[PDB]
């Protein structure tokens, strides 16, 4: 069904979020950083939001941001001990998330050559970079989902 | 007025919105009430839903959130097709909740509060044709759960603490494509579980911690050597390696016993 596609790709966004409330926890508790990346973020053009509303512009652009911080959903492996099972789990369950979306579409990648690269840059950091580049991630994620999240509830 | 036929403050909203009024106050008519069809009201704050019962026409329905407990008065929609259910904190389904319900096709049932099923459940749903139970937190199936589901076509399981599957859990669903069992806890399925799915299309089994000690993984390692395209990674493409035992991280079909 439509309903039962949408629901079910709400679920699937909210399931992420809390994850991400997981690992924010656990990073702030060692970087206290809660308060150049180029990390992907909804903009009035993108068709998102209630001024500006676009179906099929907003749905690209869920689905080509989420494509996009998958790299970044990487470099978060294996920098969380507490909560690893979630950032494994967080991971995993936006790919799920990015299946749902292409099935609910109608017609762009990242390189993967750039991606090992930029990833090796961000790895070979000092440990302040590397937190930073953490909580910098996690909260654009966030606000990226949530975004991602108001919109499909009107589509 | 709308307040009045339904008590629950966010309720009352949801359906003040659902017909176009200007407050909780206004009249309604048996027209608005009668054509009703839709209610799509996930992540509310509605307690409870009593008043739908005048809303005999509705076929589809999402209806959640952490405040809801009082669902006594789904019972009698009978017109309902999809339904998806997700009350946070909810512990107890009551008796035989989903019993009159026989036209409902998909149901999606998210109650993370209720930890176990009770038997004969799901018996009177003979024409679902998509059940999902992920984001439970469920230990363990009831035997017989899914007998009765002769017409399942897509079951979801994943994200629940399921530790082993009942024999022959899937033995009655002999239509169905689609079965994901992934972020559980398994540590094997018994001899046999996938033997009567010959519609199998897509299964999903990575994110498990599988036990890989011979001869218990025989069967489940053959099975996914002998099915290497049904079995799908977390982006939908065919990975047959997905599957992985716990600790030495090799793949489960990689395991061959004497």
């Amino acid at each position: 069904g439509s309903l039962t596609s949408s629901e079910r790709i709400d679920k699937q966004i909210r399931y992420i979020l809390d994850g991400i409330s997981a690992l924010r926890k656990e990073t702030c508790n060692k970087s206290n950083m809660c308060e150049n990346l180029n990390l992907p973020k909804m903009a009035e053009k993108d068709g998102c939001f209630q001024s500006g509303f676009n179906e099929e512009t907003c749905l690209v652009k869920i689905i080509t941001g989420l494509l996009e911080f998958e790299v970044y959903l990487e470099y978060l492996q294996n920098r969380f001990e507490s909560s690893e099972e979630q950032a494994r789990a967080v991971q995993m369950s936006t790919k799920v998330l990015i299946q749902f979306l292409q099935k609910k579409a109608k017609n762009t990648t990242p390189d993967p050559t750039t991606n090992a690269s930029l990833l090796t840059k961000l790895q070979a950091q000092n440990q302040w970079l590397q937190d930073m580049t953490t909580h910098l991630i996690l909260r654009s994620f966030k606000e990226f989902l949530q975004s991602s999240l108001r919109a499909l509830r009107q589509m | 007025p709308i307040k009045q036929i339904f008590p629950d403050d966010a309720f009352a909203e949801t359906i003040k919105a659902n017909l176009k009024k200007k407050s909780v106050t206004d009249a309604v008519t048996q027209n608005e009430l009668n054509s009703i069809d839709q209610i799509i009201a996930n992540n509310s704050d509605i307690k409870s839903v009593q008043g739908i019962q005048y809303l005999p026409n509705v076929r589809y329905l999402a209806l959640g959130g952490n405040k809801l407990h009082d669902i006594s008065a789904l019972k009698e929609l009978t017109n309902l097709t999809y339904l998806t259910l997700e009350p946070n904190q909810l512990q107890s389904l009551p008796n035989g909740v989903f019993d009159k319900l026989t036209n409902l096709k998909e149901l999606q049932l998210w109650a993370n509060q209720l930890q176990s099923l009770p038997d004969g459940v799901f018996d009177k749903l003979t024409n679902l044709t998509y059940l999902n139970l992920a984001f439970n937190q469920l230990q363990s199936l009831p035997k017989g759960v899914f007998d009765k589901l002769t017409n399942l076509t897509e079951l979801d399981l994943s994200y629940n603490q399921l530790q082993s599957l009942p024999k022959g859990v899937f033995d009655k669903l002999t239509q169905l494509k689609d079965l994901r069992l992934y972020q559980n806890q398994l540590k094997s399925v018994p001899d046999g579980v996938f033997d009567r799915l010959t519609s199998l299309q897509y299964i999903w089994l990575h994110d498990n911690p599988w036990d890989c000690t011979c001869p218990g993984i025989r069967y489940l390692s053959e099975w996914i050597n002998k099915h290497s395209g049904v079995v799908r990674n977390s982006a939908g493409s065919v990975a047959p390696d997905s599957a992985k035992c716990s600790g030495s991280g090799k793949p489960v079909r990689s395991i061959i016993c004497p």
